């Protein structure tokens, strides 16, 4: 086992060949924003993992075609949008770099990570040292299995 | 308070001919202009029941002159509501299209008045239970002015704007449930749009007046 | 449960935050529903709560009286007018009003002789109720007993006031229904029963909503 993986975080499997997060001595002449970034990158392949599946499983429209048959005429689950691709892009960015602004905005990386707060409806976090620790293992390992499923879809689309 | 709109210095409602307002209209909150002549706020219980009564019902009042006179005037201008005058828009619903918001076939598009009335009556009833009762957007808060979470830009710190503002907005209201009720009247009585009713006033101010129906109800 | 300060309020879980002060909860029917402050003062209170119990009695007696002549005729008894708010002109009739259809009984032809008869007894009823006469003099006044309870099912005193609840609440739903009577009449035009009948032919369809541009300003 890696000395560096300290374990007490929910990701620990000790794997890392290449020592991306092994500290190293340094002259003159850091796991906690990876864990981040893995947490950031997964939560979004989760999210478009089940988009994918429910598009493809409601419409029938593969997720790759999606976007030409949309700027074409815009259309959710069916339904018709009053929208242009103009609107939709300025609507997007506005609001995603509003989240994304208020996101980065946190200089305590545990609050970083975890927000919790208004975000958890349910007072599922509380102060549990074990049951929401595995659970958050759930969380990052799902995150990984979509993580590695997209890429495999994203494969699968090419040459094809 | 110190302003020209609290204290025994205020403005009453009948100028200099008011004579001295009843005792318990002793000026201590927003619009007190000492009309009590049918006295019906003796009880003080009662009274701040009244005025809680006439903050709603100015708001509600406020709100509905607005969203009364601005589909109108934008039918006037060109955008094709489908029943544009006030009193008329409630039967869009039993069109063969449905209601559709600003004239638009993807806008909302509903066609089940009884969806509408359902899901209305559930958020109102939430929305008023946490009025009443204290919810999520704070707990131990004024009944009348939370502030908190509903007072995001902060214009209400300073006890003397606050109050100012709390004069203006009780004056506004006030204006507002006027102008509503003489919406009701007109609607009642001249059969047309509020719009319509001021541009047949401006046309020719001489003849298109109220007495011009004044011969309309009588009994024959 | 019922009188107590963890009573049953009108608003549920949202009641208990904003409740008038002067409504202890040690009369029947006490939900705490007071949002205008209308019964600051107990005596206007006991005028309220009066005014309210008469009320309620006599739409229970008005509820009855208009559904119980609909259904017989739906059973098919030979009624002049089944719907309660056109019976008033059968005794403009040229038969007369007959009860039950039968011309044999009380086959009644003047209004003003009935109008009468009812005026006098009436005021004497009412007089001896505000006052108090020979059916028991100094009495509750809303609740006599004695004499109006022949049957002495109140005896216990939790049992009276459960009664007193029971009744409560059957008037105001007596009230509210007869509201809607009244409102419906003047809507529909048809009697409850037919409405109820109409209703449920087709739910979806046919309901209040049907008759809303019934009243829309015309010119
Ligand atoms: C000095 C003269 C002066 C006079 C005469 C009045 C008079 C009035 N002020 Mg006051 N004010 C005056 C000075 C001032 N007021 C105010 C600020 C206010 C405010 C904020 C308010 C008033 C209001 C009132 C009204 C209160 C009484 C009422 O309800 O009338 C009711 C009776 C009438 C109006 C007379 C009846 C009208 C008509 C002659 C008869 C109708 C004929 C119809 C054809 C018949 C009906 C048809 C049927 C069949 C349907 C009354 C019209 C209140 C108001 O506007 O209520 C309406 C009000 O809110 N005043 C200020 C600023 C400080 C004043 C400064 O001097
Ligand atoms: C939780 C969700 C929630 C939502 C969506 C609303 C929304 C509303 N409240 Mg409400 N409230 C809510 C909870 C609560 N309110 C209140 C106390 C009040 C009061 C006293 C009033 C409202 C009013 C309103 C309405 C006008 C909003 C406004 O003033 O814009 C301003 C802000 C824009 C950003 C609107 C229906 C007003 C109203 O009903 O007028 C018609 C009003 O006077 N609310 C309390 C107790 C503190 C709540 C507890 O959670
Ligand atoms: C928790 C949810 C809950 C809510 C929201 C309510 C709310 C209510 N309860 Mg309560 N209750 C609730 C739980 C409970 N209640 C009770 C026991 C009672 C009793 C005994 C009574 C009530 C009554 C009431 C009503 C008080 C009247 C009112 O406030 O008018 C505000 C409400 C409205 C104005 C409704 C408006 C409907 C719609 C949105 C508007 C209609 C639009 C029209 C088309 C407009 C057309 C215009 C026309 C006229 C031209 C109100 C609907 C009273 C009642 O029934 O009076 C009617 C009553 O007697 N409740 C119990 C047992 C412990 C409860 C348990 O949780
Ligand atoms: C970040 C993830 C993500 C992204 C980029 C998209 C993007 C899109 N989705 Mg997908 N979707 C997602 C998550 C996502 N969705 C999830 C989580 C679900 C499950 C509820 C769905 C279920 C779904 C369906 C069922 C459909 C779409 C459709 C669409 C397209 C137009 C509608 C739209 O933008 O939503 C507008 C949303 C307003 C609330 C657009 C390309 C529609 C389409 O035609 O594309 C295939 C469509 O029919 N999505
Ligand atoms: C399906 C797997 C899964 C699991 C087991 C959990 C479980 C949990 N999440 Mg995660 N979460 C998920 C999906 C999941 N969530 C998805 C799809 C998103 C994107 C919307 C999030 C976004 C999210 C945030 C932003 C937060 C959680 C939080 C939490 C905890 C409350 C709990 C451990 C909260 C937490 O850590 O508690 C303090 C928290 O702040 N989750
Ligand atoms: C439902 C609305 C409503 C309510 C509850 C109140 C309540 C109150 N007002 Mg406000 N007010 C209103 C509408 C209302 N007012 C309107 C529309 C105006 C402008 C005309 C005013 C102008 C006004 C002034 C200038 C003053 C008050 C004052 C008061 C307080 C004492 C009067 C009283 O006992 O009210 C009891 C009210 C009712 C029981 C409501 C009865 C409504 C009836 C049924 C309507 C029909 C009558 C009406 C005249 C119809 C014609 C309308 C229009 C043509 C005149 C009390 C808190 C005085 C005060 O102390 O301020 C804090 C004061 O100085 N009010
Ligand atoms: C008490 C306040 C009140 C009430 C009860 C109403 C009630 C109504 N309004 Mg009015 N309105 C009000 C205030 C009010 N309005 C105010 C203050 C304004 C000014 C902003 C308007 C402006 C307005 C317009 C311009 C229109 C209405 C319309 C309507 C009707 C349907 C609205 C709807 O679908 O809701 C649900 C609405 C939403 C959930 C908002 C959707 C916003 C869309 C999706 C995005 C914005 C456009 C891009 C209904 C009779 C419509 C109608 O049929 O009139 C004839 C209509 O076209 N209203
Ligand atoms: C004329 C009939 C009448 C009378 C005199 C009263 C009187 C009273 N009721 Mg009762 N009540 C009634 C009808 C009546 N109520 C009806 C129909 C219901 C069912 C909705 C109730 C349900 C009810 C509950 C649940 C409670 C009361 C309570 C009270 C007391 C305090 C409230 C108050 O000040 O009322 C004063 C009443 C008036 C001044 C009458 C004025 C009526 C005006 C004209 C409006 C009527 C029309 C109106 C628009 C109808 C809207 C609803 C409609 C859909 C039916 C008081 C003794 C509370 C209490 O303390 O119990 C002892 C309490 O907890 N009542
Ligand atoms: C002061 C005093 C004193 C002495 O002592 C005694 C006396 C005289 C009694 C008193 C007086 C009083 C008065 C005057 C009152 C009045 C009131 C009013 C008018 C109200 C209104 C009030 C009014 C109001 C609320 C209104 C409201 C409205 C609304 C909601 C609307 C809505 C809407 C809209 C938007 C439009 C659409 O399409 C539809 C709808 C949906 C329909
Ligand atoms: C609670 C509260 C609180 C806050 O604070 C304020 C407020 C809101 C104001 C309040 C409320 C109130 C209310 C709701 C009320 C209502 C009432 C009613 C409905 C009554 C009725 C009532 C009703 C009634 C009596 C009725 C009655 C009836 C009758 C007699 C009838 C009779 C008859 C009959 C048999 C049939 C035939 O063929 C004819 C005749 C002979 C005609």
């Amino acid at each position: 086992r890696p000395e560096w993986l300290d374990g007490s975080l929910p990701g620990d499997r000790g794997f890392d060949p290449l020592g991306l997060s092994k500290p190293s001595e340094f002259v003159v002449i850091g796991l906690a924003r990876f864990r981040e970034c893995e947490l950031i990158h997964g939560r979004w392949a989760m999210l478009a993992c089940l988009g994918a599946l429910v598009a493809e499983a409601t419409t029938g429209v593969s997720w790759v075609e999606a976007g030409k048959v949309e700027l074409d005429g815009a259309s959710y689950a069916g339904l018709s949008l009053p929208f242009s691709i103009t609107q939709l892009i300025w609507i997007e960015v506005i609001l995603v770099g509003g989240a994304e602004f208020y996101r980065n905005s946190e200089t305590n990386p545990e609050k970083r990570c975890y927000p919790g707060g208004v975000f958890d409806p349910l007072k599922l976090a509380s102060e549990d040292e074990e049951r929401a620790f595995r659970l958050k293992t759930a969380e990052i390992k799902h995150a990984r299995l979509a993580m590695v499923s997209f890429f495999g879809y994203g494969v699968q689309a090419l040459s094809t | 308070p110190d302003s020209f709109w609290y204290g025994p210095e205020r403005p009453l409602f009948l100028g200099a001919f008011t004579g001295e307002p009843p005792s318990y209209l002793t000026g201590e909150f927003p619009g007190d202009y000492g009309w009590d002549t049918a006295g019906l706020s003796a009880d003080p219980e009662t009274f701040k029941r009244y005025r809680e009564l006439e903050l709603i019902h100015a708001r509600w009042a406020m709100l509905g002159a607005l969203g009364c006179i601005f589909p109108e005037l934008l039918g006037s201008y060109g955008v094709p509501f489908g029943e544009a005058v006030w009193f008329k828009a409630g039967a869009q619903i039993f069109q063969e299209g449905g209601l559709d918001y600003l004239g638009n076939p993807n806008l909302v598009h509903a066609q089940s008045i009884l969806a509408i009335l359902g899901t209305q009556v559930l958020l109102m009833g939430a929305i008023e239970g946490y009025r009443v009762n204290g919810g999520p957007l704070g707990e131990g808060l004024d009944k009348l002015y939370p502030g908190g979470s509903f007072d995001p830009l902060g214009l209400a710190d300073d006890p003397d704007t606050f109050a100012e503002l709390k004069v203006k907005e009780i004056k506004n209201g006030r204006l507002a449930m006027f102008s509503m009720f003489g919406f009701f009247v007109q609607a009642i009585v001249t059969g047309k749009g509020p719009l319509q009713n001021l541009s047949d006033h401006l046309a020719n101010p001489g003849t298109n007046n109220a007495f011009a129906y004044a011969t309309k109800f009588t009994p024959q």
